[PDB]
RNA sequence: CGCGGGGUGGAGCAGCCUGGUAGCUCGUCGGGCUCAUAACCCGAAGGUCGUCGGUUCAAAUCCGGCCCCCGCAACCA
RNA sequence: GCCCGGAUAGCUCAGUCGGUAGAGCAGGGGAUUGAAAAUCCCCGUGUCCUUGGUUCGAUUCCGAGUCCGGGCACC
RNA sequence: GCUUGUGGCAGUCAAGCGUUCAUAGCGACAUUGCUUUUUGAUUCUUCGAU
RNA sequence: GCCAGUGAAAUA
RNA sequence: GCCCAGUGCUCUGAAUGUCAAAGUGAAGAAAUUCAACCAAGCGCGGGUAAACGGCGGGAGUAACUAUGACUCUCUUAAGGUAGCCAAAUGCCUCGUCAUCUAAUUAGUGACG
RNA sequence: CACCGCCCGUCGCUUGUAGUAACGAAUGGUCUGGUGAACCUUCUGGACUGCGACAGCAAUGUUGCGGAAAAAUAAGUAAACCCUACCAUUUGGAACAACAAGAAGUCGUAA
RNA sequence: GGUGGUGGUGCAUGGCCGUUC
RNA sequence: GCACGCGCGUUAC
RNA sequence: GAACCUGCGGCUUAAUUUGACUCAACACGGG
RNA sequence: CGAGGAA
RNA sequence: GACGAUCAGAUACCGUC
RNA sequence: GGAGGGCAAGUCAUGGUGCCAGCAGCCGCGGUAAUUCCAGCUCCAAUA
């Protein structure tokens, strides 16, 4: 073809991005948060064989609250 | 064998006897031959006397029949029967068509066949001794049975058969054998080529043989 | 020089006789085949009677200009009645209505017998 | 012993042998035979060119697809080039006759498994990085 | 013209010298078989035996007379 | 330069002793498949090259030009 | 060698082209002609030498 | 046998 | 290269048909006119082309387009094989593309 | 996806590719036979000028001597240019053809 | 936004059944 | 539904 | 092979509901 | 339809 | 190479030279 | 700059697309329920 150029993108409904509720700390802070959310002693505490996936929180509001 | 010896069958053979002098009563000679040996149908004869001259010699019941009116075509005389309800079952085959057409003379009946004669009635009988010949079949079978009883001449049909005559006791030679020939016409020759068509035969009178060929 | 079955008139007097009650007087009964007699002697419908009169008006009102008002019906089960002769009734078959001129001969026969219900087969391949 | 000779006096032998038996290496045989200089870029990493026309090419074996490609004319080299235009709408920016900057795809030789005889990528239109034209908030002319 | 050989389905070939039955192949037409596709196979339609007559119960069959076919032979004024 | 010739849809191509315009492929809608090829129905698309004449009307029958297309060019 | 159809070449009328205008430049139709390196007719001269 | 006779054609 | 049908040539070959003179038979009164057989030759059979010479033609026939190794065919021995060209053979032809020219109805190199 | 499996070649088609050799050109380099600017040196040449003696005290003049510009000269270094051969590096070229790859194209079936 | 649907996918599936037997 | 092509069968010569 | 019967294909038809296709479709969907 | 070809 | 046969095809697997 | 594997990180039953647009370093993704396309969200890696 040719005129069939970018058929896909043209057909895609432009969804918007969730305007940052607050902010995402960039610096030793981010590396800090990560350290806390995963390698902080409470997670290295429970079995190293039974600890969750750093993204099982695929953004699931139902399992998001069950954990916290 | 159509040679000088004809008068050896005739002249030299006319006083052979088998005892003494030569008797004291009348004579009885002839000249044997046939009819045409064809098949008693297609072609073998026509018309014209020789003669010859004779008739029966012994019996004459020949052949004449077809319908319920063909019986009276054999009542004031004597012939064979073709039957009515037989041409659709058994009036011809081998010893059947024979019966009616197989006597001695030939046939003097009429005609009536249709789509049946290529292997039955009219057929199986021809060279046997009959297959619809010329017997003026229209008024009956008597007037033309002058060609089927007496006089004659010598109607030669069916299976061989014929006649001959010239003199009495002794008075023939060149005209004795040449009387035997004279005792032959539409039976010794005829139209287109017919001076001979056989192999041999016989003859005498009462004496002994004739031609020793 | 042609005539008709049993006298078109004798029947109008036979059908509309002294007691022209039930569409098919017991008179006409003697005339029909067992199957038809069965039906009428059994239980014939009334609708079949109002349909009757619908032809009636169509046969008279129309001038001798021989232009009958086609009467439409699905009552393919109706058996032509004597007085039903002459009118052109439109009978449904499956697709549309069929207009048929009622002759004297089609009586005692089912009204459906003329409304072809299917087009037989032509061929080729 | 093995094939190789183990003499203290036979260094020369081993030496020449290695220099020889070494031609059996393509990587070697390649740069050694100034091959890199004969390709369309003349060794170069990138090349400028003018779009000769946007043509499309069909995918190979298990894939079936219309690939976006531009036939380019390299400047000092002056060769016909087959150049694959990257991401989605990309070819919608390449106007015929514009100036384009092309580079190879994974080691100069085999094209991406999918493509047929294409050995180049298109990175600039009129001197404007494609990626830039690909994301709205960046650039467009 | 004289000798001698021959016309049989639509085609090419049989049956004729040894009278009763008209066959083969192709082609046309239908069906098998197969898991299926080729292939392969079966079964049908179709001949007036050049044409006319004769023998004959019966003729493509033997016999003739014509009509073309081929081969020999040939002297026309 | 004279002698014939083709001009018809998106491209290759036929026409009662005029009165009507076509398959093919491109082609989009199907039937089909597991999806697809192939195949089978359907759509569509035009003064049938420009003029003059003949007729009720000409894409066609006529006449010239026209483009591209085979055969003829001191002594 | 006639003759000139056919070739070639000029000519009258002016409907037309020539965007405005018949003739600057050309001219349909229709019509008068010249030409004898086409070709075609014809058979006069020359096979009792071209 | 034959008047019956079928078949490619009937015989003592 | 392939063609033995054609014309020629040429072999013991063919189970059979012509085929002259003498010789034979038959018929007349002979002259004479009918016969049968009868060498070659012919015709039948085979080989034969570094023998004369020959060497076809039209239909269909997708993966824009034109296309033929495809098959269908009607067909006479055989249906041009290697090879080779606008050539001293090519009609149209001044063939088409190059090439040599400022320029080529010449040259040459190509292509069928 | 297991013989209704794999699979080979001719021809065709689809999508493509310009290699090796030769030749052409470009750049550079070398050889062969010539033409030869310029300049070092050389033999000349000697305007101009310095000195001494004589014609005058002086400008000027004669000659002897010395330095010395142009010109001209031979051998030499040798630029460029041409011709004759050869090398190197690049780059070029077409219908038909050719090569490359692929397939349930076509014909068969090799393995 | 449901009901209901012999409407579509048996290659989305249960259940069941045929086949290999 | 009928020009026809298949497959169980029913009735019979 | 025969005439009916019944199922499947095909071709018709307003429409001829549709499933199933070598045994492992076709008097089978109790059709 | 007169016992039915390849199967 | 010339022939027979086999095949749908055989200038091939058999056979005669 | 990524989130099927190699190669750290989504088992979202998310929206669009339907062998098309495109991805893909190599395996391979894609033919209507895509873990590789477009994009949202959440995650990972190195981090001026």
């Amino acid at each position: 073809t040719l005129a069939k150029a970018g058929k896909v993108r043209k057909q895609t409904p432009k969804v918007e991005k969730k305007d940052k509720p607050r902010k995402t700390p960039k610096g030793r802070s981010y590396k800090r948060i990560l350290y806390n959310r995963r390698y902080a002693p409470h997670i290295l505490a429970t079995d190293p064989k039974k600890r969750k996936s750093p993204n099982w929180h695929a953004g699931k509001k139902e399992k998001m609250d069950a954990a916290a | 064998i159509t040679s000088s010896q004809v008068r050896e069958h005739v002249k030299e053979l006319l006083k052979y006897s088998n005892e003494t002098k030569k008797r004291n009563f009348l004579e009885t000679v002839e000249l044997q031959v046939g009819l045409k040996n064809y098949d008693p149908q297609r072609d073998k004869r026509f018309s014209g006397s020789l003669k010859l001259p004779n008739c029966p010699r012994p019996n004459m019941s020949i052949c004449i029949f077809g319908d319920a009116f063909d019986v009276d075509r054999a009542k004031s005389c004597g012939v064979d029967a073709m039957s009515v309800d037989d041409l659709k079952k058994l009036n011809k085959n081998k010893k059947l068509i024979k019966k009616l057409s197989k006597k001695y003379n030939a046939f003097i009946a009429s005609e009536v066949l249709i789509k049946q004669v290529p292997r039955l009635l009219g057929p199986q009988l021809s060279k046997a001794g009959k297959f619809p010949t010329p017997v003026s079949h229209n008024d009956d079978l008597y007037g033309k049975v002058t060609d089927v009883r007496s006089t004659i001449k010598f109607q030669l049909k069916k299976v061989l058969c014929l006649a001959v005559a010239v003199g009495n006791v002794e008075m023939e030679e060149d005209v004795l054998v040449n009387q035997i020939l004279m005792s032959v016409n539409f039976f010794v020759s005829l139209l287109k080529k017919n001076w001979q068509n056989v192999g041999s035969l016989v003859v005498k009178s009462s004496m002994g043989p004739a031609f020793r060929l | 020089f042609t005539f008709r079955g049993k006298g078109l008139e004798e029947l109008t007097a036979l059908a509309s006789g002294s007691n022209s009650e039930k569409l098919i007087s017991d008179e006409l009964a003697a005339l029909f085949d067992a199957k038809t007699r069965r039906r009428v002697k059994r239980g014939i419908s009334e609708k079949y009677a109002k349909f009757v009169n619908k032809v009636r008006r169509s046969k008279e009102k129309c001038p001798a200009g021989e232009k009958p008002v086609p009467v439409k019906t699905h009552y393919r089960s109706m058996i032509v009645i004597p007085e039903l002769v002459g009118g052109i009734v439109g009978v449904y078959n499956g697709k549309e209505f069929v207009n048929v001129e009622v002759k004297f001969d089609m009586i005692g026969k089912y009204l459906a017998e003329f409304a072809m219900t299917y087009k037989p087969t032509t061929h080729g391949k | 012993g093995v094939g190789k000779p183990r003499g203290i006096r036979a260094g020369r032998k081993l030496a020449r042998h290695r220099k020889d038996q070494r031609w059996a290496d393509n990587d070697f045989n390649k740069r050694l035979l100034g091959s890199r200089w004969r390709n369309p870029f003349m060794g170069a990493s990138h090349a400028k060119g003018l779009v000769t026309e946007k043509i499309g090419i069909e995918s190979k074996q298990p894939n079936s697809a219309v690939r976006k490609c531009v036939r380019v004319l390299l400047r000092k080299n002056s060769k016909k080039i087959a150049a694959f235009v990257p991401m989605d709408g990309c070819l919608n920016f390449l106007a015929e006759n514009d100036e384009v900057l092309v580079a190879g795809l994974g080691r100069q030789g085999h094209a991406v498994g999918d493509i047929p005889g294409v050995r180049f990528k298109v990175v600039c239109v009129k001197g404007i990085s494609l990626l830039a034209l690909f994301k709205g908030k960046k650039e467009k002319r």
